[PDB]
């Protein structure tokens, strides 16, 4: 049982500072070096630096010099990473990692004695977004179906959500009654700095003017649940 | 210091994926696996030593400077991007793409105008195959780009189908500007490229 | 006929039975007298592999020095693992003495006599001895003090220089004195003096060696990027007092590209609150004694870390480090290993 538990995701303004934690348990926190890695999807993983829990010794990559500080709390057995002067380039997901152990039950061990690079243990990661503004509230309009009931086929309906953060958002239909033919598309990010997903569902033709459809959109951090009604509109 | 190749492998269950990685330096190498949205997972370390809980299908090998990772009998659990790693150096990445024995299909013609209204345009491609698809926007009977992002639900589970959501975003003075919002859909299992119908002020 | 082996060693020393000094007291009860006529046999046409980074003699000395400090340098207050320990904290007499490590019956110590031996690999001039040379158990960071010097060229030791996570040990071939003093009558104010001419000459020779290992890239020294004061500063114990010294001035690149060839004086501070090198908690001691506190030592080594990165610049940067006290012992025991007879 060697778990690395990182803190939650968060958005920040261009210039602020982020301090993300890395909870450790199931191993003597003092015997392993702790690394930090940055992954921006669109590119690959990048090693940022390691810190020795013993003395507090750090090795910052030259690319991250002055933008990165790594501390520790020997009491709780926790590593930390604070980011200074945030820019849009700092928009990435950040992992805390350590390699395989080599101590094997010795009483006096140091993380610098093991190999460290055989990264076996990763955290779940932490999203850090540097874009202007914060907000959090959601907003959604109904998707319009056809305009005339099709002879004997199936129509398409849904509701498109915009401006929401963080992830994820749960979207159901008819309070969970309708589940067939449903497609809730994954989260796409605009250049603004927030999210906007889409949800659709395939239903029979002669069911438009009859059965009502209510899509339930929910995201917990800003505490908001929505009940929207879709219907063929003014024509 | 590290050069991984190729960038993308479009392969299928049963086939054997080959991922190479040439190094300027040399020494101990590890191979990682990143399932979409998840943290990387150590697969091979110290060159050829298989990590704990890794099936026999994965194995590491060397011949000179070009390190290789061969994966026998692919499955959808092997989908994702892989990286090689010397110490603190990682490779560019090889995006291995899983596939399904599904032959071909045809997407579903659907478009929707904005609500009534949000101003206080989405093109749907339902249950097609393969993952490869094309989407355009012909507002003003003219091309549009940069303002449209697309989402794709990975292959379905019953009929193994893909679905696409093309979202064309505009502004308060660009909707009422033109009288046309076309989205054409081209696909492998299609005949001739044909658009739908739209029109504002009328439905 | 032998094989590499581990066993519990014993220690020998010239501790004085009439001394109250803490290293002497410890050694009188824990070590035996030395041999005035020690035997050493050189083995003709014999080659051995050594690995200083995996030498259990190092682990055993660490256990010993910890035991010494645990019995002696007890603090007024000890904060460890959430508990608070208060006890008497009298001033003591403190001055490290040389300790020999020796094998019991059925075992012996092989010694590498290759002058330029880096600590890992084959050795062509091997001898057997019962005891190591006399090692003073000096605890310090950044700078190695009162140790043994390299017999020929300056030597760089690392398990793998290419691996930035491994600490680098620089073994000097010429000593540089460091003179630290707290003048008689701010009771915590001190300073260390270093010959700038000798030091800048010697550090550069170290740079030339580093160039030999790093394909003639530019070698740059920089201050520590972070951590506890015990690591970011040159820390050591002088006459029972814990000194913390700023070494910023020691690694200045400018003077060997002028007007530097003078005396270098580093600002120091005596600290009452310390992070124990034993790795446990925090310790509180009484204020420094009165009068002139002076320790003159030889700098005989340097501990460095090379910056990591995805870089490909024309410079390699090294910063003073340490904090793993095992490295101190490694620097002295590197030429020794235990083997089992029969
Ligand atoms: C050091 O690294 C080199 C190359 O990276 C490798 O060939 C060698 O085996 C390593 N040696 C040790 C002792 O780690
Ligand atoms: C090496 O030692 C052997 C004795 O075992 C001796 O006979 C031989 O001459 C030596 N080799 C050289 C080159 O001196
Ligand atoms: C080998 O050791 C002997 C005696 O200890 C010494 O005279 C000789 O110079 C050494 N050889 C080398 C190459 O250091
Ligand atoms: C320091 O070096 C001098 C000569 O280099 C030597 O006489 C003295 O014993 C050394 N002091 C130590 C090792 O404590
Ligand atoms: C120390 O070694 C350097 C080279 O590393 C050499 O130039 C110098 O002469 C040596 N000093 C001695 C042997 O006193
Ligand atoms: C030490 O010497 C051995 C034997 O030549 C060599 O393989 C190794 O790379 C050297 N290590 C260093 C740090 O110089
Ligand atoms: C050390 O420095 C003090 C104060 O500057 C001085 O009195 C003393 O003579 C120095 N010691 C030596 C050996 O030069
Ligand atoms: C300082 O070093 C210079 C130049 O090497 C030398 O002339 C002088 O004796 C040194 N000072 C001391 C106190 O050793
Ligand atoms: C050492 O002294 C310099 C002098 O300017 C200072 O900038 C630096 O912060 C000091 N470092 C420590 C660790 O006290
Ligand atoms: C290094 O030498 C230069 C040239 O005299 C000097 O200006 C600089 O302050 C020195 N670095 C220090 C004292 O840290
Ligand atoms: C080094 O040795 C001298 C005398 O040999 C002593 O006064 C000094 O305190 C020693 N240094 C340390 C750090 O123990």
């Amino acid at each position: 049982q060697v778990r690395l538990v990182q803190s939650g995701p968060q958005i920040k303004t261009p210039g602020a500072s982020v301090t993300i934690s890395c909870g450790t348990s199931g191993y003597d926190f003092m015997e392993s070096l702790i690394n930090w890695v940055r992954q921006d999807i669109g590119k690959g993983p990048e090693w940022m630096g390691w810190i020795n829990p013993r003395g507090g010794g750090v090795n910052y990559g030259r690319r991250f010099q002055g933008k990165v500080t790594m501390t520790r709390d020997v009491s709780s057995g926790t590593a930390y990473l604070t980011l200074r002067g945030l820019t849009s380039d700092d928009t990435a997901k950040y992992y805390c990692v350590r390699g395989k152990s080599c101590c094997g039950g010795r009483r006096y061990c140091n993380g610098a004695d093991c190999f460290n690079w055989d990264f076996e243990h990763w955290g779940q990661g932490t999203l850090v977004i540097v874009s202007s503004a914060s907000t959090k509230g959601p907003s959604v309009f109904p998707l319009a179906p056809s305009s005339k009931s099709t002879s004997g086929g199936t129509a398409a309906l849904g509701c498109l959500v915009k401006d929401y953060f963080p992830e994820p958002v749960t979207v159901s239909w008819n309070s969970g009654a309708l589940t067939s033919g449903v497609h809730t598309f994954p989260a796409v990010l605009q250049s603004s700095g927030l999210y906007s997903l889409s949800s659709v569902v395939t239903v029979p033709s002669s069911s438009l003017g009859t059965q009502t459809y209510i899509c339930n959109v929910n995201h917990k951090p800003s505490n908001t649940k929505v009940d929207k009604k879709v219907e063929p509109k003014s024509c | 210091v590290l050069t991984q190749s190729p960038g993308t492998l479009s392969l299928s269950p049963g086939e054997t994926a080959i991922i190479s990685c040439r190094t300027s330096q040399y020494g101990s190498l590890a191979w990682y696996q990143q399932r979409p949205g998840q943290a990387p997972r150590l697969v091979i370390y110290s060159g050829s030593t298989r990590a704990a809980g890794i099936p026999d299908r994965f194995s590491g090998s060397r011949w000179g400077p070009d390190y290789t990772l061969t994966i026998s009998n692919l499955e959808s659990g092997d989908f994702g991007v892989y990286y090689c790693q010397q110490y603190e150096f990682f490779g560019q990445g090889t995006k291995v793409q899983v596939d399904i024995k599904r032959t071909v299909a045809a997407p579903s013609v659907f478009i929707f105008p904005p609500s009534d209204e949000q101003l206080k345009v989405v093109c749907l491609l339902n249950n097609f195959y393969p993952r490869e698809a094309k989407v355009q926007w012909k507002v003003d009977n003219a091309l549009q780009s940069g303002n449209s992002q697309e989402s794709v639900t990975e292959q379905d589970s019953k009929d193994s189908t893909y679905s696409l959501s093309s979202t064309l975003t505009l502004s308060k003075a660009d909707y009422e500007k033109h009288k046309v919002y076309a989205c054409e859909v081209t696909h492998q299992g299609l005949s001739s490229p044909v658009t739908k119908s739209f029109n504002r002020g009328e439905c | 006929v032998w094989k590499d082996a581990d066993t519990t060693l014993f220690c020998a020393s010239d501790a004085k039975a009439h001394e109250t000094e803490v290293h002497n007291v410890w050694a009188t009860h824990a070590c035996v007298p030395t041999d005035p006529n020690p035997q050493e046999i050189h083995l003709e046409n014999v080659t051995e592999n050594f690995n200083m980074w995996k030498n259990n003699m190092v682990e055993q000395m660490q256990e010993d020095v910890i035991s010494l400090w645990d019995q002696s340098l007890q603090p007024c207050v000890k904060l460890t693992g959430g508990s608070v320990i208060k006890q008497a904290c009298p001033k003591i007499s403190f001055d490290p003495i040389p300790i020999h490590y020796c094998t019991p019956a059925g075992y012996v110590i092989l010694k590498c006599n290759d002058k330029n031996f880096n600590g890992t690999g084959p050795c062509k001039n091997v001898s057997s001895v019962q005891c190591t040379h006399g090692i003073k158990p000096v605890v310090s960071t950044q700078l190695l003090l009162n140790g043994s010097l390299a017999e020929e060229e300056i030597i760089i030791r690392s398990e793998n220089l290419t691996n930035n996570a491994k600490t680098i040990i620089v073994h000097l071939n010429k000593s540089v004195e460091i003179n630290c003093t707290r003048p008689s009558n701010d009771i915590r104010k001190a300073y260390c003096e270093i010959n700038g001419t000798k030091w800048n000459k010697v550090l550069k020779q170290v740079t030339e060696k580093l160039k030999e290992h790093f394909n003639n890239k530019t070698i740059i020294f920089q201050p520590p990027s972070g951590g506890d004061l015990e690591i970011t500063m040159h820390h050591f114990n002088c006459r029972g007092e814990f000194f913390y010294c700023n070494t910023t001035q020691l690694f200045n690149n400018t003077c060997i590209g002028k007007g530097c060839n003078g005396t270098i004086t580093l600002p120091c501070k005596i600290k009452q609150i310390i992070n124990m090198w034993q790795g446990t908690g925090q310790a509180m001691y009484a204020p420094p004694i009165d009068g002139k506190i002076n320790c003159v030592s030889n700098i005989t080594g340097i501990l460095l870390t090379r910056d990591g990165g995805a870089n490909n610049t024309s410079n390699e940067t090294f910063r003073p480090g340490g904090g793993n006290i095992k490295d101190n012992w490694r620097s002295e025991l590197y030429k020794y290993k235990v083997v089992q007879i029969e």
